[PDB]
């Protein structure tokens, strides 16, 4: 295989990225997917296994997966993580009793040989919720300060009103593409 | 080319698939119009990437009803292979459907295969390619069998017993159906429960079929790089700690099958592929 | 935040003004009858036995959790359930409700009305056109033709439940 077609390879390989979403069930990881992309939210259902979207952004395509939250798929989570440029968690803001399992599902997540080479996204989704803790709270919970072989981030939203969601997406895209090349 | 100018033409050649498939001139004739079409993006495929997924559903009601004769399935099916020579399949596969209520359905088309159907290796092709994209499904194959003891004597065979059954069959033919059962293996081996259930009894398939096999008898190089693209295909899409326990004995075993020796120029470079696949079992990743 | 903690044998009430958009969650409770009158945005039940929950619309889903021999009645957009036995909900769904590490659930088409109900059907959002209660999943069962064994639909005879 010549340079030029190497070459070539490798371009159409960066124009494609990779975002894993991944989160406790009900936190909302499809309002968010369905919102991003301007579609109805209110005809959504409890998603019974998992979803991939391809759209475009920045001009990047990113091939964005969904999958359940529920406990009988999280022992599947690793048929996902391969080629995986980005990961992104939802964490529900108004959870407070489960606040331990989302913490215990990041550190395993962490802990990953093939997701050592990704950008963690923090969305803490039902912002507007009365009872939801702000990203501070929620930034001493999940204990995400600790974290330093990955480049996390933790930033509220609300998948409902579409808000802080761009910002988000913006910045994990920027955070990609500061990289050059991934691993095998 | 900026764009798809050539819809209408497209989707008029696809709707005329319901009266062109008991014809033996005008069906040749669509065919070749549908890849002089087709063959106009082979330098820059992603132009059609809007598209794919209309023309993949039209494909898939004429082979997804039940009144649809296997003349007419056997169009379709070639069609949308001429849809995954252009876009590729790593691409055209991400769209292709995923719900539970697919894995049945996709499993007993399967069953209904002839594989001594030199004409009908499309339908083969996609069929395989089509039941490896339904085993990402986050669920275990024994919540979807459900009751094994309903039928009295005579017991069913489960989901997971079909597709090991299914893939060890078509990785041992002549035809494109083998590439197809190497990416299926790929998403079948490397989840939970199939892990646990029949990994051993592929591994000793596998290690009988390179323990026997030849680069001289034919059939015996078809089962030769057939084994090898599977084991690589396995140990490239495989977690590190349920592998490196076989990577001692499949490497011993490669060493014997002595393949740098033999004449096959596609033996060698699997069986270099397989040892470079199993070199890196052994040592853990990096992030430089 | 908003809802109940450790009850036992104690009737309650609410009005729209206290339920208005807030998280109800009812946790730890036995023979407790809750009679709740609004439009929560999120409603959750955890730790029920024997318990009588009752609320109107929702503007988000609902969340059961280790519950047993309690009798749900809601009209909401999504409804989950996980490890829950002898419990009969007359749930109104919008969209769809799945039963996980649950055995035998009964349900029944939502019926509860009390006065000033349209109103609280109007601030929610849903679409009143819309009722799924016969068409739930289960993770448990994934069969194509077989009835899983975990949920029934819920004769005529038993929905006559005396509310009052
Ligand atoms: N109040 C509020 N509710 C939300 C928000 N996002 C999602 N929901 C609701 O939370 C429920 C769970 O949503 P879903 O996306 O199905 O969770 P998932 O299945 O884990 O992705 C749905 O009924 C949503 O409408 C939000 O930002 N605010
Ligand atoms: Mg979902």
């Amino acid at each position: 295989m010549g340079l030029l077609t190497i070459l070539k390879k490798m371009k159409q390989k960066e124009r494609e990225l990779r975002l894993l979403m991944l989160g406790l069930d009900n936190a909302g990881k499809t309002t968010i997917l369905k919102k991003f992309n301007g579609e109805d939210i209110d005809t959504i259902s409890p998603t019974l296994g998992f979803n991939i979207k391809t759209l475009e952004h920045r001009g990047f395509k990113l091939n964005i997966w969904d999958v359940g939250g529920q406990k009988s798929l999280r022992s599947y989570w690793r048929n996902y993580f391969e080629s995986t440029d980005g990961l992104i968690w939802v964490v529900d803001s108004a959870d407070r009793q489960r606040m331990q399992d989302c913490q215990r599902e990041l550190q395993s997540l962490l802990v990953e040989e093939r997701l050592a080479g990704a950008t963690l996204l923090i969305f803490a989704n039902k912002q507007d919720l009365p009872g939801a803790l702000s990203s501070n709270a929620i930034r001493e919970v999940l204990e995400l300060d600790s974290i330093r072989s990955h480049h996390w981030c933790i930033q509220g939203c609300s998948a409902v009103t579409g808000e802080n969601l761009l910002p988000g997406i913006d910045w994990l895209l920027d955070d990609i593409s500061s990289r050059i090349f991934t691993a095998d | 080319l900026e764009a798809f100018g050539e819809s209408a033409e497209t989707r008029a050649l696809l709707g005329r698939l319901r009266e062109v498939h008991g014809g033996g001139a005008e069906r040749e004739v669509a065919l070749e119009r549908f890849r002089v079409i087709m063959d106009k993006y082979q330098e820059q495929p992603h132009l059609l990437d809007p598209h794919l997924e209309w023309m993949m559903n039209l494909l898939l009601d004429i082979v997804q009803d039940q009144t649809s004769p296997a003349s007419l399935v056997h169009l379709a099916f070639k069609f949308l292979y001429i849809i995954t020579k252009v876009r590729g399949y790593k691409t055209f596969l991400r769209l292709f459907p995923h719900e539970v209520a697919d894995v049945e359905p996709v499993l007993d088309l399967v069953t209904i295969q002839n594989p001594k159907d030199h004409e009908a290796w499309e339908t083969r092709y996609m069929l395989l390619l089509w039941l490896s994209v339904t085993c990402l499904i986050p669920f275990d194959f024994s919540r979807l069998d459900g009751n094994l003891l309903t039928q009295p004597g005579q017991a069913r065979m489960s989901i997971m017993d079909r597709i090991l059954q299914i893939a060890e069959s078509y990785l041992i033919v002549s035809d494109k159906a083998r590439d197809a059962a190497a990416v299926l293996v790929s998403r079948f081996i490397t989840r939970p429960d199939v892990k646990q259930s029949k990994m051993a009894e592929f591994l000793d398939w596998s290690l009988c079929n390179l323990a026997r096999s030849s680069f001289q008898t034919m059939q015996g190089v078809i089962t030769m790089d057939g084994t090898l693209q599977a084991l690589a295909q396995i140990f490239k899409h495989g977690k590190r700690e349920d592998c490196l326990p076989y990577a001692a004995t499949v490497l011993r075993c490669l060493d014997g099958c002595r393949l740098p020796e033999s004449n096959q120029t596609l033996l060698r470079k699997l069986g270099v592929k397989l040892v470079q696949r199993l070199g890196l079992t052994f040592l853990k990743p990096k992030v430089a | 935040v908003c809802g109940f903690s450790n009850l036992e044998s104690q009737v309650l009430e609410k009005r729209a003004s206290e339920l208005h958009q807030r998280d109800v969650l009812l946790t730890e409770l036995s023979n407790c009858t809750v009679r709740l009158y609004g439009n929560p945005n999120t409603l959750r039940l955890t730790k029920a036995h024997s318990c009588k929950l009752l609320c109107g619309p929702v503007s988000t889903s609902v969340f059961l959790e280790d519950c047993s021999d309690c009798v749900l009645a809601v009209a909401c957009q999504q409804l989950r359930i996980h490890s829950t036995k002898d419990t009969r909900i007359f749930l109104q769904v919008t969209s769809r409700a799945i039963v996980e590490d649950c055995s035998g659930i009964q349900f029944a088409p939502y019926t509860w009305s009390y006065p000033e109900i349209d109103k609280d059907f109007e601030s929610s959002g849903l679409d009143r056109s819309k009722n799924n209660w016969n068409d739930v999943d289960d993770f448990n069962w994934l069969a194509r033709d077989m009835a899983s064994p975990n949920w029934s639909i819920l004769p005529e005879e038993e929905r006559n439940i005396q509310w009052d």
